[PDB]
């Protein structure tokens, strides 16, 4: 009991895990255990997804979210994405599933029989929250892992079998990346883009060889910062400008993953080269270009010249022209006119689309594409019927990317809140007000009044 | 009507509002089978399309024109790999595979040139790329 | 910029820089061509592309409600970019004494937007559809010029609904939102007839294109062109305004294929 | 003329609000 | 009403000749419609092409005539233009373009029979809905 | 714009009126505590 | 816009403010930095001012 | 589909990724047990 | 337009008007829409439909067609409203 | 349009840097327990 | 043969089961953790054994 | 008739159900450190 009550602690049940702070091991045991969680529900969903799979359709239509990444790395899928064998799926999920025993017995063991602080009788791994060395240590240690996982997918791009590639010359497929981009000017050159139309910041990698050279240079950065931190302490600027508590650290871990989960919902989104829309569907404005080639397609073959059909405003019903000038498909699908897609690039000159390819070199298969993914468009109710909220109930089904778009922007605004919480509480305990405003030494009555 | 009980079944499958069961492979076996007469006609449509196209890229090349002739590789090309895939697998030879990866390949290589724009580089590996489709082209046979 | 400077960009360098609604012209290197038309081979235009670079429109001099004096004025655009016209094409035949240019597609049309000072805002449909050109010789070259004149259509379409409800193809035929001025017997809604009978009436104008560089290796010339038009009418509500812009053109005349289905 | 009064009255109200912040009856503890 | 058999009876040819859907068979057809084409023929429309429908009145005005379950049958097998002068089978789904349309290669002979069976069996359940489109959602 | 003309007495005299009265019920208000000091 | 440049720097004029204020920013904030008492402690927060 | 050898186990597998839910629950009910300490 | 007498020759009568009708109306005769209508509406300024048979280009089989549906088709004064909405009227389903 | 543009960039980076300079100031400390 | 896989797996499933709800109880309860650790950690070993041999037999098929 | 699918999912269900309560309460009566 003791530790493990309000009498003791001051802590209800409900916040029973804030009596893990100054617990280290048992604190660690809490962290794996919940490592362990993780991972379980990998390999087994993972499973699911598998045993779920049919050979026929693709995977955006059948509800499958984890599959995907698997396929865009490499695994059990041949040319213009086509999912030709899910057995790496079956064993990628066994693994994790099996190594989920093993995480869950280290949580188990040290949370219940393991020492409840490591910091006397393994002074190694124990810690203080206000012991900004080895906090430090600790930190580079787990930048260096990080390093290394960034640099374990540039060894799958590169060495081992490679990564699909949905620009790759012909159609889509698994090759290798043998020479990424390692220039500074191009690699930071996308952090400092801005996030705005046209732009898209990080979002906007239209290539495999940008994306595994950053990731060098993410590797590179990582191990570097690891071994920085292992070997330093924090400067006087930073070491009174920061609450050193480990509270304060849970704050700006939830602010910074924060940022991450609205990232990669905007990643899932819009990107369609590391979520090649061949597995995760169709982007919002994929769906929308390819209504209007449907359409053009169609309107042409009937004897329409859409170059110079008028709409009813007097724009182009088919083909217009962007602000900046280029020749852009016409409609509501103008504000999408930034899409660059596998399958709409072949018709892209310098200026646009380009008319003579427009005209007379439109294939089958992109007449395919682009009905596939305008009947496939990412709307959809929470119940998964397809199509806007005024359709009907034949259809069932919610693009991945909304699902996984909408539950990232969740929970990034969830650990914003989070982030809000735990920092204000840092500062109040640090500052040592936490608990409530002291009657004896109340700070506004000493204040002057205002007006 | 008056008195008539309403149907009920307890999870199971028979009933018309029933969710249980597949929906496909239930009724017998597919009439389609791989590499049927309309689907290899259009494989070997686009197969035999794919030199004119890489005349085309290699036109493109010399014109110095690089937007389009990276598009060109991936203008009436997208199936080119699926198609390949498929008649090679028709003639069923390691030659016919070697090639077939060869020129995959060596039309990395060509986008990789294309993007850097490399005159003497694009001229040499559209020229590779095509002769190693021609080498393939004469191996699996038929195009 | 030149042709052959367009195919060196990809579109990732031209995308949202304005270089793809400009004009494209002749280089003086290649110039002093000659494209002659040889007999038993029919030609036609390609890639007729106009950029208009000042926009005029007649106002008049006064706010006064009789005013009959109207002078040009300049005008800045709301619209950004999508002033040029390309792609334009067409077979070039022998429909009367000389040789004539016959507009059959492209882009050629763009709903562009000015605004005069005072504040007052003319869209126009900048057109050149429906033309009717004439060479000025039986061979282009520098100093040859192309000029006739073409139909402009209305800005608005009949599928186009005004903010109630009303317009030429479709919407109501009544002001909805009136009801007691349609209860009475006598007039009705008569007084309200301009505003609610939409009409599509397609406008006149003509144009003048001078080319200045002509090559004879590619078929392309290049020069400058000034046009005459009528403005947005709002479907025979408002009453149109002149429209005078001024520019430079790039075209290129090839050999007909057959395949063109003109 | 309607926008004079809009405005007037869109002006009375940002006033009002200026003196309520800014001249407010200071508060202070009773004894 | 029950699904009576006058509900169940379909026109099985072009001469007149009928054949009643079983309960089973108007189930199977309506899993693999709504599975297989109600992407874009949700409601008896065409998204990608609205101008023909699946109404009784299109069918029957093609060339065939699609108003009877053979016909619809060869059609899912041999697709054309609405005039019957092209085909479209490189831009329709079909059993002999499957490898392009990866959702035709399970059907069987009798899955195309439920399907016709039930595009056939919409139009008598509702006046209009079927290939009406908004106006009677 | 074909606006209403007794609607801008309407606007404003009920503007004026109750916020005369406020006043006038704050002024005699101050008023009277400073003639009790 | 659209165009990619690294913060919106399309122009070379725009780093000179960009780079120069925080630098006398910098400058002010290092007479308040250097006056302070910089060894470590062992708090949550430093109370030293 | 699974693995034809691993297909018997499906119904397991389709319960499996809903574990963590019920680990949340679970927490709860030791708290019942104690009482909510 | 709040008048235009020829509208029941637009699709919803049993004559349609060539000149200013929509693609869509020739679904309603058989054998008529994919490729009769898009010759029909390439040169769609007819004087009448005898004019349309001697200058539609169209095919024997095409001709034969147009043999069947005579009495269903006319070609009245071509209206500018009508005619740029000939193959695309926004009027989906 | 320049001149707006540097200008706004000149109000943006002045403001920030306070901001940035001026949390960074041992802005932990500025509570009404310290000492 | 497939058959004798389904066996191995389903004797993993239960071994699971055992570890799962003994494991902690063995934890927990008091005077377990080291007087009755023969048979945990031996029963850990069986089954990454079995994990193993059911490796195996599955690359066969 | 029962989906034997549903069936043998419902019994998998139910066992993962009673597997963890079924840990507390022996620890319940066991007497271990709750
Ligand atoms: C500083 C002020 C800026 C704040 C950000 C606002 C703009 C965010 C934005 O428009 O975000 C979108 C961008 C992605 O941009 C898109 O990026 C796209 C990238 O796609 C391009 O490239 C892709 C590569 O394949 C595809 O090819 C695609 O077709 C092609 O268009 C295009 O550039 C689009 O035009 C562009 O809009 O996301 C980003 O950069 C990633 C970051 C997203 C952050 C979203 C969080 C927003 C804050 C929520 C606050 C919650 C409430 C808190 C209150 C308490
Ligand atoms: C303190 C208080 C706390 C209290 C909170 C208590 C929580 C209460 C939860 C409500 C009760 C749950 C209802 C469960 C049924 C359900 O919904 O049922 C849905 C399914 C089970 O139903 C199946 O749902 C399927 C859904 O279709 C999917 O499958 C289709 C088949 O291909 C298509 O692929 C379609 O695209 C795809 O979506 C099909 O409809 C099946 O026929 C149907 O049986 O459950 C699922 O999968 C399970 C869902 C797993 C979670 C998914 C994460 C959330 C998704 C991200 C969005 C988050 C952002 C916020 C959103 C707001
Ligand atoms: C990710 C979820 C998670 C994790 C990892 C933890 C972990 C922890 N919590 Mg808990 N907790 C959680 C959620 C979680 N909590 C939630 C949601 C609540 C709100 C109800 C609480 C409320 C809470 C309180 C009130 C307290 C804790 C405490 C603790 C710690 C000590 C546990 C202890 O001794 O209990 C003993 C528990 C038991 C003896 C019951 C048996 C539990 C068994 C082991 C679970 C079975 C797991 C699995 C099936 C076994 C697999 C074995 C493997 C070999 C295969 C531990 C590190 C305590 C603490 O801080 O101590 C300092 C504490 O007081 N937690
Ligand atoms: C967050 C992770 C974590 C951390 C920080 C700790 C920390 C600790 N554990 Mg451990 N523990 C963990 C996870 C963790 N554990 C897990 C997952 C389990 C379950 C298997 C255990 C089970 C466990 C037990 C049973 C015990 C500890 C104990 C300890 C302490 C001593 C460690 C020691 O002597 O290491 C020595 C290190 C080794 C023997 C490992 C050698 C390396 C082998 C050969 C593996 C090599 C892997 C290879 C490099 C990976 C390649 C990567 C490639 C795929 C890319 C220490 C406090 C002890 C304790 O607290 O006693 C009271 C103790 O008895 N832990
Ligand atoms: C998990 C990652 C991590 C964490 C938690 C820390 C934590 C710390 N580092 Mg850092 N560090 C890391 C990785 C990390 N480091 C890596 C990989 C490197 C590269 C080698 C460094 C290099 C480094 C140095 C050299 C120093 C620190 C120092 C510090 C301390 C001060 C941090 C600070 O005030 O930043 C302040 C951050 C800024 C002023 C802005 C960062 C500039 C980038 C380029 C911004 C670019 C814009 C961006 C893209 C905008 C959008 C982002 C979006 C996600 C919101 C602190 C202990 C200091 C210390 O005391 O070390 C002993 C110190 O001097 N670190
Ligand atoms: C209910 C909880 C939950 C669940 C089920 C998921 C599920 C998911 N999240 Mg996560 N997420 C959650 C909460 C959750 N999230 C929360 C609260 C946040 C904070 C807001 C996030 C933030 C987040 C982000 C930022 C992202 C995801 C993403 C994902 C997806 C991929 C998971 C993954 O691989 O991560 C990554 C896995 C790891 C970090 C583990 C280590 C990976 C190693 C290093 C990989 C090694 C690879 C190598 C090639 C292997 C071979 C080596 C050798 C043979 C060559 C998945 C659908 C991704 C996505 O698709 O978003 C759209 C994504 O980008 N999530
Ligand atoms: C990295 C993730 C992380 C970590 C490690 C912690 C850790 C901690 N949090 Mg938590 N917290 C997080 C994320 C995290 N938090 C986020 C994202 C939020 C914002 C929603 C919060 C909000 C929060 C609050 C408000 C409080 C804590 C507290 C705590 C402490 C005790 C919590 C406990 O025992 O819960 C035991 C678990 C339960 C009782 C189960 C509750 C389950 C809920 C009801 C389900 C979710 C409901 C609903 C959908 C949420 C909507 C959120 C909205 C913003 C969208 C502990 C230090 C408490 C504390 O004492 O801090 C010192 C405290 O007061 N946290
Ligand atoms: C937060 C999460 C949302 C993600 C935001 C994306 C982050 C990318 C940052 C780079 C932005 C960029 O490049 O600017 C680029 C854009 C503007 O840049 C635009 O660039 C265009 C071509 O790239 C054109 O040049 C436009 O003229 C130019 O405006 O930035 C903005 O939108 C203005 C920035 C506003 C910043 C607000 C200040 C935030 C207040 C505190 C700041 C935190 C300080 C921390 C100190 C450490
Ligand atoms: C081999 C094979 C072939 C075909 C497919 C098949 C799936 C059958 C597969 C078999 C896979 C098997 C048998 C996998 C085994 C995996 C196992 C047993 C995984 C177990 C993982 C354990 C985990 C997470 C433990 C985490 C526990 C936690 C946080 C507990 C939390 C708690 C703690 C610590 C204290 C307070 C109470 C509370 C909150 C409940
Ligand atoms: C080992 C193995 C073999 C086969 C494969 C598999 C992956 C499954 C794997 C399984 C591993 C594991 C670790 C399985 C364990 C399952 C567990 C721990 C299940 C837990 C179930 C918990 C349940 C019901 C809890 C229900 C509690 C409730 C409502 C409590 C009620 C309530 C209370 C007490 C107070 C508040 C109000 C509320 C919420 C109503
Ligand atoms: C990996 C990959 C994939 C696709 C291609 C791509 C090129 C993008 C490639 C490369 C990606 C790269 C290199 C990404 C790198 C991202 C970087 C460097 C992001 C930077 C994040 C930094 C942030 C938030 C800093 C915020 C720090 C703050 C407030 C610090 C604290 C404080 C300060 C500074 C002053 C006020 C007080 C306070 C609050 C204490």
């Amino acid at each position: 009991v003791a530790g493990r009550d309000i009498e003791s602690t001051g802590f209800a049940w409900w916040s029973g895990n804030s009596r893990l702070i100054n617990v280290s091991g048992k604190l660690l045991g809490a962290h794996v255990a919940h490592a362990g969680l993780m991972v379980f529900w990998c390999g087994a969903m993972t499973l699911f997804e598998v045993a779920h799979y049919i050979p026929e359709k693709p995977l955006y239509e059948q509800g499958l979210i984890l599959l995907p990444h698997l396929a865009v790395l490499g695994w059990g899928v041949g040319p213009g994405g086509e999912i030709i064998d899910i057995y790496p799926y079956f064993v990628v999920g066994v693994l994790h599933l099996i190594s989920s025993a093993v995480l869950g017995f280290g949580g188990v063991y040290h949370s219940l029989i393991g020492p409840d602080t490591l910091e006397e009788s393994f002074p190694a791994f124990g810690y203080d929250w206000r012991d900004k060395n080895k906090i430090t240590t600790i930190l580079g240690i787990h930048l260096i892992v990080l390093g290394i996982g960034a640099f374990l997918l540039v060894i799958k791009a590169m060495y081992v079998g490679g990564i699909y590639d949905t620009w790759a010359p012909g159609g889509g497929d698994v090759r290798i990346i043998d020479s990424p981009t390692l220039n500074p000017g191009v690699i930071f050159g996308y952090v400092l883009k801005s996030p705005w139309g046209g732009d898209g910041w990080i979002v906007s990698v239209n290539n495999m060889e940008d994306l595994v050279g950053g990731h060098i240079w993410i590797g590179i950065i990582c191990i570097v910062g690891g071994f920085w931190h292992i070997f330093t302490k924090p400067f006087a600027w930073a070491r009174r400008a920061y609450v050193w508590s480990g509270e304060a650290y849970l704050s700006y871990s939830l602010v910074a993953v924060s940022l991450m989960g609205f990232i990669a919902s905007q990643y899932s989104w819009y990107n369609n080269t590391a979520y090649p829309s061949e597995f995760y569907g169709p982007t919002g404005p994929e769906a929308s270009q390819s209504q209007a080639f449907t359409f053009l397609v169609r309107d042409q073959r009937l004897g329409a010249n859409v170059s110079s059909a008028q709409g009813p405003t007097g724009l182009g019903k088919y083909l217009m022209r962007s602000p900046s000038g280029e020749i852009i498909l016409g409609g509501e699908t103008q504000r999408f006119w930034d899409l660059r897609a596998p399958w709409i690039e072949p018709l892209r000159g310098p200026n646009g689309l380009d008319l003579n390819k427009i005209k007379n070199d439109i294939q089958p298969w992109q007449e395919r594409r682009a009905a596939e993914y305008m009947t496939h468009a990412p709307l959809g109710s929470l119940n998964s019927v397809g199509g806007v909220a005024t359709e009907i109930n034949s259809v069932n089904y919610v693009s991945p990317r909304s699902w996984l778009t909408c539950a990232h922007f969740f929970l990034g605004f969830a650990f914003y809140i989070g982030h809000l919480w735990h920092a204000g509480r840092a500062r109040a305990a640090a500052a040592g007000f936490e608990k409530g405003i002291n009657r004896e030494n109340e700070p506004t009555l000493s204040l002057r009044p205002i007006d | 009507a008056s008195g008539d009980f309403p149907k009920q079944s307890y999870f199971g499958a028979a009933p018309i509002s029933a969710p249980f069961g597949d929906t496909y492979g239930t009724a017998g076996a597919p009439i389609w089978e791989k590499l049927g007469e309309t689907e290899k006609g259009i494989f070997t449509r686009i197969a035999q399309t794919t030199k004119d196209q890489l005349e085309q890229a290699s036109e493109l090349i010399s014109l110095g024109s690089w937007e389009a002739s990276r598009q060109r590789l991936r203008m009436t090309m997208y199936e080119t790999r699926k198609s390949m895939v498929r008649l090679t697998d028709v003639d069923g030879s390691k030659d016919a595979k070697d090639l077939f990866a060869t020129f995959k390949k060596k039309l990395e290589a060509l986008d990789r040139a294309l993007v850097a724009k490399d005159k003497a580089l694009s001229i040499k590996l559209i020229g590779d790329v095509r002769a190693s489709y021609n080498k393939w082209a004469a191996t699996v046979g038929g195009v | 910029i030149t042709t052959e400077d367009i195919r060196g960009l990809t579109y990732s360098q031209v995308k949202g820089t304005g270089l793809a609604n400009r004009c494209p012209e002749v280089s003086e290197q290649n110039a002093g061509g000659t494209i002659k038309f040889a007999d038993d081979k029919k030609y036609k235009v390609t890639e007729l592309c106009l950029e208009p670079k000042s926009f005029q429109i007649e106002e008049e001099v006064t706010k006064r409600r009789g005013e009959t004096k109207k002078e040009f004025v300049d005008t800045k655009l709301m619209t950004r970019a999508t002033y040029s016209l390309t792609g334009i094409e067409g077979p070039i035949v022998f429909k009367d004494g000389g040789l004539t240019f016959l507009e059959k597609g492209g882009i050629d049309y763009a709903a562009t937007t000015v605004q005069l000072p005072g504040g007052e805002r003319v869209p126009f449909l900048f057109t050149i559809k429906e033309l009717e050109g004439k060479f000025s010789s039986s061979q282009v070259s520098a100093g040859t010029e192309l000029g006739g004149n073409f139909k402009t259509p209305s800005y608005r379409t009949g599928l186009f609904l005004d903010p109630k409800g009303r317009g030429g193809t479709t919407g109501y035929d009544m002001a909805v939102a009136l009801p007691g001025l349609e209860a009475d017997g006598g007039e009705g809604q008569d007084e309200l007839f301009a505003e609610t009978n939409k009409v599509f009436q397609v406008t006149d104008g003509s144009i003048e294109m001078a080319f200045n560089r002509v090559d004879g290796t590619n078929g392309e010339f290049s020069g400058v062109f000034v046009s005459e038009q009528l403005s947005d009418t709002d479907m025979g509500s408002k009453a149109p305004k002149k429209v005078l812009l001024k520019g430079i053109v790039f075209g290129k005349i090839e050999e007909q294929t057959g395949d063109e289905d003109y | 003329m309607e926008t004079l009064v809009y405005v007037f009255l869109l002006a009375g109200t940002l006033g009002v609000i200026f003196f309520a912040v800014f001249f407010r009856d200071p508060p202070r503890i009773a004894k | 009403t029950d699904l009576d058999e006058n509900t169940r009876t379909v026109p099985l040819d072009s001469s007149g000749t009928t054949v009643i859907l079983t309960p089973e068979q108007v189930k199977r057809g309506k899993r693999l419609f709504n599975s297989s084409c109600g992407n874009c023929h949700v409601g008896g429309i065409t998204k990608t092409n609205p101008n023909l429908g699946l109404e009784p009145d299109a069918l029957s005005l093609a060339t065939p005539a699609r108003d009877n379950i053979d016909a619809l049958v060869d059609y899912m097998k041999n697709p054309t233009t609405y005039d019957g002068l092209e085909s479209i089978a490189e831009l329709h789904p079909s059993v002999k373009s499957a490898d392009i349309f990866p959702k035709m290669r399970s059907l069987s002979d009798e899955d195309l029979f439920a399907i016709g069976g039930h595009i056939l069996l919409q139009p008598k359940l509702s006046s209009e809905k079927w290939g009406g489109g908004k106006i009677y959602y | 714009m074909n606006v209403s003309v007794a609607a801008y007495l309407a606007v404003l005299l009920g503007t004026f009126v109750p916020v005369v009265f406020l006043v006038t019920l704050y002024i005699q208000s101050e008023s009277r505590k400073a003639g009790s000091s | 816009e659209g165009t990619g440049e690294a913060l919106g720097i399309d122009d070379t004029r725009l780093i000179v403010p960009v780079i120069l204020i925080p630098v006398i920013t910098f400058i002010l904030y290092a007479g308040f930095a250097s006056e302070q008492d910089n060894e470590d402690f062992f708090d949550t927060y430093d109370q030293r001012r | 589909k699974l693995p034809e050898a691993y297909a018997v186990f499906k119904p397991i597998i389709d319960v499996a990724p809903v574990i963590p839910v019920f680990f949340l629950l679970l927490a709860f009910v030791w708290q019942a047990a104690v009482g909510f300490r | 337009n709040v008048e235009y007498p020829n509208v029941p020759y637009l699709g919803g009568s049993d004559i349609i008007d060539v000149n200013n009708a929509n693609v869509r109306v020739y679904t309603r005769l058989p054998g008529m829409y994919p490729a009769i209508a898009k010759k029909i509406i390439k040169r769609a300024p007819y004087k009448d439909i005898n004019e349309m048979l001697e200058k539609g280009d169209f095919t024997a089989a095409e001709k034969d067609i147009l043999d069947k549906y005579l009495p269903n088709l006319t070609a009245l004064e071509p209206a500018p409203e009508y005619v740029i909405d000939n193959i695309n009227n926004g009027l989906y389903r | 349009m320049f001149t707006l543009k540097i200008v706004v960039y000149t109000t943006v980076t002045f403001f920030v840097s306070l901001f940035t300079f001026g949390f960074l100031s041992n802005d932990a400390s500025r509570n009404p327990n310290r000492k | 043969m497939v058959g004798l896989l389904q066996i191995l797996v389903s004797i993993l499933i239960l071994l699971s089961f055992a570890l799962v709800v003994g494991v902690p109880v063995i934890l927990v309860s008091p005077g377990e953790w080291e007087k009755s650790k023969g048979l945990v950690y031996s029963a850990a070993g069986l089954w990454f054994g079995l994990v193993i041999v059911i490796a195996a037999f599955n690359s066969f098929v | 008739m029962f989906n034997p699918t549903t069936l043998f999912q419902l019994i998998a269900l139910f066992l993962v159900i009673t597997s963890g309560p079924a840990i507390i309460v022996l620890i319940a009566f066991r007497r271990g450190n709750l």
